[PDB]
C-alpha cells in the first residue's frame, strides 16, 4: 500500500497531470485502472508474438512473480498430510518400479512438515510479492519515463 | 390396408412374439432366463386363466416386443425395399 | 506368514526380476570394456577429472564459439533503441 | 484368478499382476544389464550406458536451439553428451553416500523361490564404481555411435 | 523420541491411554487421586506425538503433555 | 415385491422443535456453550445419517428435502416468469430482438442505483439478463407477459404442491424404508414416467407450440398478430398451412407411414439461418426419439409383475478373472447407502451439466441465443462450474460413503475391496501422470513464454514454430464435418456448424457459427485442461480411497469426516481427511474450470464471435490472437485478463458498473479467503481472548464463550469466499466484457 | 503364475472368422461394395514409401475395423473360457 501510493503518487507527479490522482486515488478502481491497469500496458507488452522491447526481462519477472506467490498457495492453503500420504504412494511407486528399485534413498522421503510449511508459503509468497512489484515498478517507469 | 405389407409385418410379429411367449420360446413373467439364457420357472403371483402360465402382464409385454421389433421390420423394410 | 528360519523370505527381500546367470557375452567383448573402461573405475579418481574436465569443455567452447553459433558472441547488429525522456 | 499377492504373499506391498509376472514380461525384466546378478558390474553397466547413450542424440538434435544450421549434428551430440558426463557425476556421487567402502550389499539375496542365490555387487562401494565407469564410456560411446550413423554415414530416414 | 511427561493433577480417568493409537501411556498405581492410579509413558520412544491423549484429558490444564522434539522413523510414522 | 409401504403421522406438526435449534444432534441438543455451536448447527442441519441411526427416517428427510429443494426451484422459476411478465422487455425482444438486449430486472431509483437501469432497447430500462430466458421462451412459442404470468402463477401454485408434499412425506404419510429400497420400480418410473414422459410432453409442446409459432418468427410476422398456441390445436387448418403432414390427421402414426411425417419430423442439423438456433422440427424429432427411446429403458428392470431384471443379478453375473467376486454387494452398497447413490448420481449429473455446456455453444438450441454472446458465454461459464461443484461433490459424498456408509463385511473381494486394496497403485500413476501432464502443457507454456521472451519466435510451440497440431481432433473434425455424405446420409446438413461444413450463418449481422480451427494453441491448452481434471481427480480420487485408512493414519475412519487432523504428530498430519481432499479439489476445480471458461471466453472471442460486413468478411472481437498469445502466460495475462478486463474496470459511470464494484468486492472476498486459508484457529482464539478481556473489563461478557472458528470450519470458510470471490471476479469480468462488446 | 491369459488358439481363429464372415457382406446401407475390402482399401491406396497418409478416408474404417475386432474376437474370449468356467 505504502509503495503503490508512493509509485502513483509520483508516476502522476513526473508526467505533470496530479489530477489523475487527485481524482482517482480516492477509489480503488482508480487505483486497479489508472496505477495498475494502466501502468502496466508496456510492462506485459515487453514480449509479444511480434517481437520483444528492453523491458521483456521485467515482463517475465513479472510473470515469475505470479509464479512464485501463486506457489506460495500450495504451501499455504495445502497442508501436510495430504503431502505425506501422496509420498507415500510415491515411495510405494518407487519401491515397486523395476530399473528404478535398484536407486534407493537415504533419507527417507516425506512430506515438509508443518513450520517448514508455513516458511517456505511465506518466502514464495514475499519472493513472488517483491518480484512482481520490482518488475512492475521497474517497467512502468522506465519505459514510460514520467 | 389390410393386404399391404405393414400389416401382414405387424400381424405376424405380435402372433409370433406372443406364440413364443405361450409356448414356451420367449421370456415371460413366470419363466426366467439367466446369464446362461435358459427358461427357468417362477412363480410370479400373476393368476389367469391359462394352465401354461400365460398372464395379462405377457400379451403386453409380447405385444410390445411384437411391436417394437415390428415397427423396425416394417421401417426397416421401408428404406430398403 | 511368518517362519523365523528364513528372516528374509518372510519380510520381502526378493530378487523380483534378477537372474542367475553367470555369464552371456564371450572373453572378446568383455576384454575390450575393461581395458578401456579402466582409467574410470574409481569414485575419488572419476569425480576430479569430470569436475576438472567439465570445467575447460564449458569454458572451451564458449569462448571459441562464433556469431552464428551462439548469439551472445554475435553482439548487436542493428542500431540501439533509445528509450524515453532522451534515455 | 488372475491378479496373485506378490509370492504367495498378501502383506508385501505388490501384486502379481499380468503387467508383473506375466511369461513375457518376467522374461524380459531378468535379461536387462540391470538384473544379472552374477555379471561383473563394469560390463553390465558398458550395456547401460550404450543403451542411454544412444537414444538421447535423438531429442537433442531434432530439438534442440541449434537445430535449424548445419551444425546439428555437432550441436546436439555434444549436448547429448554433455548429459551423460552429467549422469555419471549423478552416479558418483549416489555410490559415494548410499554405499561405503568396506561394507555389504544392500541387496535382496533370496530369489522369486526359496533358493539361496549370492549377493548382487551392484550395491556395493566397488560395484557401484564399477558401474560408473561403465555409464561414462558405454554412455560417451553410445552418444559418438549414434552420431556417426546419423550425422557422418548419413543413412536415409524420414526424420534425421 | 518425543518426551510425554504426566503432572500430578490427572485423576487416572485413563482415556488418555485409551486415545493412544502407538501403545506409549499406561496407567500405574497412584495417591494422588480418587481413582488411585496416574498415567505414565515408558514407551514414550514410540510416540508418534499425535496429541490424542491431549485431546480426550479432561483436566485443565493438561495432565498429559506430549513436547515436540527429536524425531526419528518412531515417530514420523513411516512404512518405508 | 414391490408396492406402497408408508406409514401414518410419524412426527406431529408442531412448532415447538422450531424453538429447539440442535434438536437433530445429541451435542447440540444440550444448547450453546461456546459459539462454534452456532457453525456445527449449520454444519450438522442437513447432515441427517448423523442424526439418527435409523435409515428409514433418513431417507424421510431427504424425500421431503427432496420436495423443499423442489419448492425452492419453482419459486425461482415463478420469480424468472414474474420477472419476465412485468419487469421485462419480452414483447419488445420478441418483435426484434437483434437490437434489444434481454432485460428482465428493473431496480428501484433509490440510491444512484438507477443508472443500472441502462438503455437495453425497446423503450425500457433495466439490468441486461444473460441468463437466456428470453430464447428459452421464445423456443417454448411464448407470445405475450400474459403467459410469462400464468406461467409464474402455475409455478406458485406447483411451489405450495411440493412444500404441501414435503410437509405429506414427512408428517402425514411417510414412506418406509423398503419404499426407497425398490430402486427397479424407482429407475422405470424415472426413466419412462419422468425422463420418457417429459420427452414426449415437450415433444407435442414442440409440435403444437413451439414449432407454429416460431415458424411464424421466422417469416417476420408481429407477434401480437401471431395467432395464439391453442388456436393451432383448434383450427387445424391454421397448423396445416404451415405444415401440409398436419393434413392427414394422426392415421400416418399407426399405420407406420411416419415418412409422410418429414414435414415437420426432420434430421436436418445446423443451424437456423433465420435466427441461429437450431431447427425445432429436429428438436421435436429429437424429442419424440428420446421418448421413444427412454420409455423403452423404463421397461427393463423388474418390479413386481414378472418380467424385468433384477439389477443384482445383472451385477452378480458380472464377474471376471481379473476382479474374481467382483459387482457382489454393490446393491447393498447402492441400496442402504445414500452417500454412494449421491456420489453417482452427482457425479453423473456434474458431467452432463458439462455436456450441457459444450452441446450448447456447439449447438445452441435457441433462436437467437449465438448471436447474443452475453448468453452464450454466461451458459457455458454457469454450466461448467455447476458441473465442476456436483463432481467435487460426488467425489465429497463417495469419501462420507467410505467413511460412514462402507461396511468391509459385506465388501469382500469386490470391485470395491479390490480398488481399496491397490489405491497406492491407482494414486501413484495417477499422480505420474498428473506430473506429465503438468510439464508437457504448462512447462511447454513456460518454453513459449521463455523463447518469446528471448526473443526467439522459431524455438517456441505456435502454428509458425514447432507446431503440435491436434491430428486426432481435426480429424474427428473433419470426420464431423464429411458425415452427412457417406456415414450420416438422411442428414439436411451436419449435425454443428463447427466441424467444417461452411455454412457461415449470419444472424442480425453478427456470426452465430461458423468452422471452429483447432490449432498449437488448442492443443496446449486441451493439455492443461486434461492436467487439472487430472489433478483434481488425483486430490478428489485420493480422499475417495484414504477415506478408511492410510498408511500414516490406519485408524482415519474412526476420526471421521470432518475431523482436521490427528495432530501435529508423525511429522505433522494436517489435513489427512478426506473433507480436506474435497477442499483441495474445490480449488483444482476452480483451476479447472476456470481455465476451461478463459480458452472458452477467448477462443470464441477470437475465432468465433464478431460481425460480417459485405462481400462476407468476418471481423472478431479479438482477430486471430489466439493462435498466436494464448500460447504464453503473458499472452493470456495480457491479450485476455488486461484488453479484455478494458470494459470490467471503465465501466463506472454506467450501466455496467454494478459489475466493476461486484469486480473489486469479488478481489475483497478473495484476499478475505486468503485470511482464513492462510491463518490458524489457536491464533485467532487468543485474539479472541484479549477480546473477551476487554470485554470482560466492560462487563459486556456474553455467556455464550466467543470461540474462533474450527479448522475445519476455517478451511470451509476460506474455500467458500476462495471460490465466491474467485467465481464472482470472472462472473463480473465476462458479464462486463462481453455485454460491452457483444 | 504364468498362465494370466492362456492361449486356446481357436478363438484367434473363430474370432478371425468371426470378422471375416459376418463383415464382408455386402450392404445396401451407405450403397457399401463390401464391408471390409472399402476397409482394406487404405493399404491399395494410402500405401506409400515414408510418405504416409495424412487427412485421409482411411483413419475411420481402420478404427472402426479393428474396434469391431477388438469387440468380437474379444467375446469369444469370454464365450469360451465362460463355457470352460462356471460362469453361466
Ligand atoms: C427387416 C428388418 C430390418 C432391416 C433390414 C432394418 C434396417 C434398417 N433399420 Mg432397423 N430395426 C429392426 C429390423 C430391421 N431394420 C428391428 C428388429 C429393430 C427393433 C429393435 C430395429 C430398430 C431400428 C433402430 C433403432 C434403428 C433402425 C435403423 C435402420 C437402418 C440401419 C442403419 C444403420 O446401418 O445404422 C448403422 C449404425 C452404426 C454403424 C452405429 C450407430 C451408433 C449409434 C448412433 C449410437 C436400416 C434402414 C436406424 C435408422 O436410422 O432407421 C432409418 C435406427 O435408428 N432400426
Ligand atoms: C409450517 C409447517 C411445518 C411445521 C410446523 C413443521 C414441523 C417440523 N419440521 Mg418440517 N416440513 C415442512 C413443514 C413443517 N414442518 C415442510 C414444508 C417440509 C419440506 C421442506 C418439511 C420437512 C421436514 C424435514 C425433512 C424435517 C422436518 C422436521 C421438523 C421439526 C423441526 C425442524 C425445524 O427446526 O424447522 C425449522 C426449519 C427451518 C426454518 C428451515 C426451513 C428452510 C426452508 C425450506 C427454506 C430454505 C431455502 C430458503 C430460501 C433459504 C435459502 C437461503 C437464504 C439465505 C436465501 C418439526 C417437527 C425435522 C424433524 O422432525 O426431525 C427431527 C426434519 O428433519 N420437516
Ligand atoms: C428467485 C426468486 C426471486 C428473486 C431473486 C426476485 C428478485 C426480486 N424481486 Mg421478486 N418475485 C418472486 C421471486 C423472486 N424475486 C416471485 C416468486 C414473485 C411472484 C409472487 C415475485 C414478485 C415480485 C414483485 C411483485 C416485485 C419483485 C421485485 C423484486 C426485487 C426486490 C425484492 C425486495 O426488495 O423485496 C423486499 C421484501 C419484501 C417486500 C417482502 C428483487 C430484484 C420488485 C421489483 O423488481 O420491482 C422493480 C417488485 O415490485 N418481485
Ligand atoms: C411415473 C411416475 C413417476 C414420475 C413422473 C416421477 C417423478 C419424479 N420423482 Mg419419483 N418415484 C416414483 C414415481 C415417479 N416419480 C416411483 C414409483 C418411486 C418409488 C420407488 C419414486 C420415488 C422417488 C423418490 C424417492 C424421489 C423421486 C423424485 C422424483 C422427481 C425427480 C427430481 C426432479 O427434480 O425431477 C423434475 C421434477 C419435476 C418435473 C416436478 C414434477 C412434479 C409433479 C407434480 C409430478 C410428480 C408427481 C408424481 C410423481 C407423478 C404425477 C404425474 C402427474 C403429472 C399426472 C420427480 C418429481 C425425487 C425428488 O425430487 O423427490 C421429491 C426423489 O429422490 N421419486
Ligand atoms: C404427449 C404429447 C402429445 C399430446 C398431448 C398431443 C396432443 C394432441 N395430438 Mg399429437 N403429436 C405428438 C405428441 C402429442 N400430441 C407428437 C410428438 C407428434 C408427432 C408424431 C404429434 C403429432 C400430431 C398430429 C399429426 C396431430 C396430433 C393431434 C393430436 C390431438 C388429438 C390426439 C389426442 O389428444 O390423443 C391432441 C391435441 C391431432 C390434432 O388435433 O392436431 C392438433 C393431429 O392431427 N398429433
Ligand atoms: C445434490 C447436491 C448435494 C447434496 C445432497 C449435498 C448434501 C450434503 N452436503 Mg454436500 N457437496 C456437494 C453437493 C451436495 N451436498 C457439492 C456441490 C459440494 C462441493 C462444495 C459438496 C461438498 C461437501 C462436503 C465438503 C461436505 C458436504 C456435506 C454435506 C451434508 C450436510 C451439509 C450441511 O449441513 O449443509 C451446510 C450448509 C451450509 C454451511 C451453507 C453454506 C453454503 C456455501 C458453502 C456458502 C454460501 C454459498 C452462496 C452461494 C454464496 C452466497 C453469499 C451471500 C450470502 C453473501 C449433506 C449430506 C458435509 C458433510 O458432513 O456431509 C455428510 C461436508 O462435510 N458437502
Ligand atoms: C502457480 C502456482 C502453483 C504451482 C507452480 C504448483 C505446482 C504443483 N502443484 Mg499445485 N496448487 C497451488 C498452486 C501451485 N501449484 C495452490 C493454489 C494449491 C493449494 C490449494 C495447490 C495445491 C496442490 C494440490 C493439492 C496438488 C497440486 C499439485 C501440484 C503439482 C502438479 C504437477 C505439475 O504441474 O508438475 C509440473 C510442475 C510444475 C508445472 C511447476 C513448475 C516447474 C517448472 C515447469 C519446471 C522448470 C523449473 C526448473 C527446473 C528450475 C531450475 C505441481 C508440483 C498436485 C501434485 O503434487 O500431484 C501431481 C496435487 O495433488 N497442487
Ligand atoms: C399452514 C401453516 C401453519 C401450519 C401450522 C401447523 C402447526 O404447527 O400447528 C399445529 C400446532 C401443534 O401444536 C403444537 O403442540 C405442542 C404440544 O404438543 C407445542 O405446544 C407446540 O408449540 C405447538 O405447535 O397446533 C397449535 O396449537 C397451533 C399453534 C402453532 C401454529 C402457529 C402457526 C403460526
Ligand atoms: C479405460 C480403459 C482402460 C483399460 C482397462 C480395462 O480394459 O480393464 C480390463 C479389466 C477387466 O477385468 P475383468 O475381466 O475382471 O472385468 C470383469 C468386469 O465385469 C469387472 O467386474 O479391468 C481391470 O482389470 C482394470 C485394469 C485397469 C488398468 C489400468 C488402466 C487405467
Ligand atoms: C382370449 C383367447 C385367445 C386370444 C388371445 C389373443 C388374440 C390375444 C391378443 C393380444 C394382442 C394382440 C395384444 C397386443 C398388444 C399390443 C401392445 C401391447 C402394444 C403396445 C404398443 C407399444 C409398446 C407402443 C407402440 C409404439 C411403438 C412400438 C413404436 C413407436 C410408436 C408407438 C409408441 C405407438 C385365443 C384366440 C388364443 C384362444 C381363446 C382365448
Ligand atoms: C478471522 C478468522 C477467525 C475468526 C472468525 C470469527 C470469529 C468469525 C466472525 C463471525 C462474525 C463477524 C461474528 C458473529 C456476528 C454475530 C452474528 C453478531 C452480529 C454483529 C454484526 C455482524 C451485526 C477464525 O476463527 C479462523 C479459524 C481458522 C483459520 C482462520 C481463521 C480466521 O481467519
Ligand atoms: S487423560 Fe489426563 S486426566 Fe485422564 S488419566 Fe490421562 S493424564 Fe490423567
Amino acid at each position: 500500500w505504502v509503495t503503490f501510493y508512493w509509485h502513483w503518487k509520483h508516476i502522476t507527479l513526473w508526467q505533470g497531470n496530479v489530477a489523475q490522482f487527485n481524482e482517482s486515488s480516492t477509489y480503488l478502481m482508480g487505483w486497479l485502472r489508472d496505477y495498475l491497469w494502466l501502468n502496466s500496458s508496456q510492462l506485459i507488452n515487453g514480449y509479444n508474438p511480434f517481437g520483444m522491447n528492453s523491458l521483456s526481462v521485467w515482463a517475465w519477472m513479472f510473470l515469475f512473480g505470479h509464479l512464485v506467490w501463486a506457489t506460495g498457495f500450495m504451501f499455504l492453503i495445502s497442508w501436510r498430510g495430504y503431502w505425506q500420504e501422496l509420498i507415500e504412494t510415491l515411495a510405494w511407486a518407487h519401491e515397486r518400479t523395476p530399473l528404478a528399485n535398484l536407486v534407493r534413498w537415504k533419507d527417507k522421503p516425506v512430506a515438509l512438515s508443518i513450520v517448514q510449511a508455513r516458511l517456505v508459503g511465506l518466502a514464495h509468497f514475499s519472493v513472488g510479492y517483491i518480484f512482481t512489484y520490482a518488475a512492475f515498478l521497474i517497467a512502468s517507469t522506465s519505459g514510460k519515463f514520467g | 390396408y389390410i393386404g399391404s405389407s405393414t400389416n401382414l409385418i405387424m400381424v405376424a410379429s405380435t402372433t409370433l412374439m406372443l406364440f413364443a411367449g405361450r409356448f414356451g420360446l420367449a421370456p415371460s413373467a413366470n419363466r426366467k432366463s439367466t446369464a446362461g439364457l435358459k427358461l427357468v420357472d417362477r412363480d410370479s403371483g400373476l393368476q389367469t386363466g391359462d394352465p401354461a402360465g400365460f398372464t395379462a402382464t405377457d400379451t403386453l409385454a409380447c405385444g410390445a416386443m411384437g411391436h417394437v421389433i415390428g415397427v423396425g421390420i416394417v421401417l426397416g423394410l421401408k428404406a430398403t425395399a | 506368514y511368518f517362519d523365523l528360519g528364513e528372516i528374509d523370505n518372510t519380510t520381502g527381500n526378493w530378487d523380483l526380476y534378477g537372474n542367475d546367470d553367470p555369464n552371456r557375452y564371450n572373453g572378446f567383448q568383455n576384454k575390450f570394456f575393461e581395458t578401456f573402461a579402466g582409467a574410470f573405475t574409481k569414485r575419488g579418481l572419476l569425480l576430479k577429472f569430470l569436475v576438472l574436465g567439465g570445467a575447460t569443455t564449458i569454458g572451451y567452447l564458449g569462448s571459441t564459439s562464433s556469431g552464428d553459433l551462439l548469439a551472445i558472441k554475435n553482439g548487436p547488429k542493428q542500431a540501439p533503441i533509445m528509450g524515453p525522456r532522451g534515455r | 484368478q488372475v491378479i496373485e499377492p506378490l509370492n504367495g504373499d498378501p502383506f508385501i506391498g505388490g501384486l502379481e499382476t499380468p503387467v508383473t509376472s506375466s511369461p513375457l514380461i518376467a522374461w524380459y525384466l531378468s535379461n536387462l544389464p540391470a538384473y544379472r546378478t552374477a555379471v561383473a558390474p563394469l560390463l553390465r553397466g558398458v550395456e547401460i550406458g550404450l543403451a542411454h547413450g544412444y537414444l538421447l542424440v535423438g531429442p537433442f538434435v531434432l530439438a534442440g536451439p541449434l537445430r535449424n544450421s548445419a551444425v546439428r549434428g555437432e550441436a546436439g551430440s555434444l549436448a547429448a553428451a554433455g548429459l551423460v558426463a552429467i549422469l555419471t557425476m549423478c552416479l558418483t556421487i549416489y555410490g559415494i553416500a548410499s554405499f561405503k567402502e568396506g561394507e555389504a550389499s544392500k541387496a535382496p539375496s533370496l530369489t522369486l523361490t526359496g533358493r539361496q542365490k549370492a549377493a548382487d555387487k551392484l550395491q556395493t562401494a566397488e560395484g557401484w564404481a564399477g558401474f560408473t565407469g561403465g555409464f561414462f564410456f558405454g554412455g560417451l560411446s553410445g552418444v559418438a555411435w549414434a552420431y556417426i550413423l546419423l550425422y557422418v554415414l548419413n543413412l536415409p530416414y524420414p526424420v534425421k | 523420541a518425543h518426551s510425554v511427561k504426566i503432572y500430578d493433577t490427572c485423576i487416572g480417568c485413563t482415556q488418555c491411554v485409551r486415545a493412544c493409537p502407538t501403545d506409549v501411556l499406561e496407567m500405574v498405581p497412584w495417591d494422588g487421586c480418587k481413582a488411585s492410579q496416574i498415567a505414565s509413558a515408558p514407551r514414550t520412544e514410540d510416540c508418534v506425538g499425535c496429541k490424542r491423549c491431549e485431546s480426550a484429558c479432561p483436566t485443565d490444564f493438561l495432565s498429559v503433555r506430549v513436547y515436540l522434539g527429536a524425531e526419528t522413523t518412531r515417530s514420523m510414522g513411516l512404512a518405508y | 415385491e414391490v408396492k406402497i409401504m408408508v406409514e401414518k403421522d410419524p412426527v406431529k406438526t408442531s412448532f415447538e422443535k422450531w424453538a429447539k435449534p440442535g434438536h437433530f444432534s445429541r451435542t447440540l441438543a444440550k444448547g450453546p456453550n461456546t459459539t462454534t455451536w452456532i457453525w456445527n448447527l449449520h454444519a450438522d442441519a442437513h447432515d441427517f445419517d448423523s442424526h439418527t441411526n435409523d435409515l428409514e427416517e433418513i431417507s424421510r428427510k431427504v424425500f421431503s428435502a427432496h420436495f423443499g429443494q423442489l419448492a425452492v426451484i419453482f419459486i425461482w422459476l415463478s420469480g424468472m416468469y414474474f420477472h419476465g411478465a412485468r419487469f421485462s422487455n419480452y414483447e419488445a425482444w420478441l418483435s426484434d430482438p437483434t437490437h434489444i438486449k434481454p432485460s428482465a430486472q428493473v431496480v428501484w431509483p433509490i440510491v444512484g442505483q438507477k443508472i443500472l437501469n441502462g438503455d437495453v432497447g425497446g423503450g425500457f430500462q433495466g439490468i441486461q439478463i444473460t441468463s437466456g430466458f428470453f430464447q428459452l421462451w421464445r423456443a417454448s412459442g411464448i407470445t405475450s407477459e400474459l403467459q410469462l404470468y400464468t406461467t409464474a402463477i402455475g409455478g406458485l401454485i406447483f411451489a405450495a404442491l411440493m412444500l404441501f408434499a414435503g410437509w405429506f412425506h414427512y408428517h402425514k404419510a411417510a414412506p418406509k424404508l423398503a419404499w426407497f429400497q425398490n430402486v427397479e420400480s424407482m429407475l422405470n418410473h424415472h426413466l419412462a414416467g419422468l425422463l420418457g414422459l417429459g420427452s414426449l410432453a415437450w415433444a407435442g409442446h414442440q409440435v403444437h407450440v413451439s414449432l407454429p409459432i416460431n415458424r411464424l418468427l421466422d417469416a417476420g410476422v408481429d407477434p401480437k398478430e401471431i395467432p395464439l398456441p391453442h388456436e393451432f390445436i383448434l383450427n387445424r387448418d391454421l397448423l396445416a398451412q404451415l405444415y401440409p403432414s398436419f393434413s392427414k390427421g394422426l392415421t400416418p402414426f399407426f399405420t407406420l407411414n411416419w415418412s409422410e411425417y418429414s414435414d415437420f419430423l426432420t434430421f436436418r442439423g445446423g443451424l437456423n439461418p433465420v435466427t441461429g438456433g437450431l431447427w425445432l422440427t429436429d428438436t421435436a424429432h429429437h424429442h419424440l426419439a428420446i421418448a421413444v427411446l427412454f420409455l423403452v429403458a423404463g421397461h427393463m428392470y423388474r418390479t413386481n409383475f414378472g418380467i424385468g431384471h433384477s439389477m443384482k443379478e445383472i451385477l452378480e453375473a458380472h464377474k471376471g478373472p481379473f476382479t474374481g467376486e467382483g459387482h457382489k454387494g454393490l446393491y447393498e452398497i447402492l441400496t442402504t447407502s445414500w452417500h454412494a447413490q449421491l456420489a453417482i448420481n452427482l457425479a453423473m449429473l456434474g458431467s452432463l451439466t458439462i455436456i450441457v455446456a459444450h452441446h450448447m455453444y456447439a449447438m445452441p438450441p435457441y433462436p437467437y441465443l449465438a448471436t447474443d454472446y452475453a448468453t452464450q458465454l454466461s451458459l457455458f461459464t454457469h454450466h461448467m462450474w455447476i458441473g465442476g461443484f456436483l463432481v467435487v461433490g460426488a467425489a465429497a459424498h463417495a469419501a462420507i460413503f467410505m467413511v460412514r456408509d462402507y461396511d468391509p463385511t459385506t465388501q469382500y473381494n469386490n470391485l470395491l475391496d479390490r480398488v481399496l486394496r491397490h489405491r497406492d497403485a491407482i494414486i501413484s500413476h495417477l499422480n505420474w501422470v498428473c506430473i506429465f501432464l503438468g510439464f508437457h502443457s504448462f512447462g511447454l507454456y513456460i518454453h513459449n513464454d521463455t523463447m518469446s521472451a528471448l526473443g526467439r519466435p522459431q524455438d517456441m510451440f505456435s502454428d509458425t514454430a514447432i507446431q503440435l497440431q491436434p491430428v486426432f481432433a481435426q480429424w474427428i473434425q473433419n470426420t464431423h464435418a464429411l458425415a452427412p455424405s457417406l456415414t450420416a446420409p438422411n442428414a439436411t446438413a451436419s449435425t454443428s456448424l463447427t466441424w467444417g461444413g461452411g455454412d457461415l450463418v449470419a444472424v442480425g449481422g453478427k456470426v452465430a457459427l461458423l468452422p471452429i480451427p483447432l490449432g498449437t494453441a488448442d492443443f496446449l491448452v486441451h493439455h492443461i485442461h486434461a492436467f487439472t481434471i487430472h489433478v483434481t481427480v488425483l486430490i478428489l480420487l485420493k480422499g475417495v480411497l484414504f477415506a478408511r485408512s492410510s498408511r500414516l493414519i490406519p485408524d482415519k475412519a474412526n476420526l471421521g469426516f470432518r475431523f482436521p487432523c490427528d495432530g501435529p504428530g508423525r511429522g505433522g498430519t494436517c489435513q489427512v481427511s478426506a473433507w480436506d481432499h474435497v477442499f483441495l479439489g474445490l480449488f483444482w476445480m476452480y483451476n479447472a474450470i476456470s481455465v476451461v471458461i478463459f480458452h472458452f471466453s477467448w477462443k470464441m472471442q477470437s475465432d468465433v464471435w464478431g460481425s460480417i460486413s459485405d462481400q462476407g468478411v468476418v471481423t472478431h472481437i479479438t482477430g486471430g490472437n489466439f493462435a498466436q498469445s494464448s500460447i504464453t502466460i503473458n499472452g493470456w495475462l495480457r491479450d485476455f485478463l488486461w484488453a479484455q478486463a478494458s470494459q470490467v474496470i471503465q465501466s463506472y459511470g454506467s450501466s455496467l458498473s454494478a459489475y466493476g464494484l461486484l469486480f473489486l468486492g469479488a478481489h475483497f472476498v478473495w484476499a478475505f479467503s486468503l485470511m482464513f486459508l492462510f491463518s490458524g484457529r489457536g491464533y485467532w482464539q487468543e485474539l479472541i481472548e484479549s477480546i473477551v478481556w476487554a470485554h470482560n473489563k466492560l462487563k459486556v461478557a456474553p455467556a455464550i464463550q466467543p470461540r474462533a472458528l474450527s479448522i475445519v470450519q476455517g478451511r470451509a470458510v476460506g474455500v467458500a469466499h476462495y471460490l465466491l470471490g474467485g467465481i464472482a471476479t470472472t462472473w463480473a469480468f465476462f458479464l462486463a466484457r462481453i455485454i460491452s462488446v457483444g | 503364475n504364468r498362465d494370466w491369459l492362456r492361449r486356446d488358439l481357436s478363438v484367434i481363429g473363430f474370432g478371425l472368422i468371426g470378422w471375416l464372415a459376418p463383415s464382408s457382406l455386402p450392404v445396401i446401407n451407405g450403397n457399401s461394395l463390401t464391408g471390409l475390402f472399402l476397409g482394406s482399401i487404405g493399404p491399395e491406396l494410402a500405401h506409400f514409401p515414408t510418405g504416409p497418409a495424412l487427412t485421409s478416408p482411411f483413419w475411420l474404417w481402420m478404427v472402426t475395423w479393428h474396434v469391431g475386432l477388438f469387440i468380437v474376437l474379444t467375446f469369444g474370449q469370454i464365450g469360451f473360457k465362460g463355457r470352460q468356467d462356471g460362469y453361466w
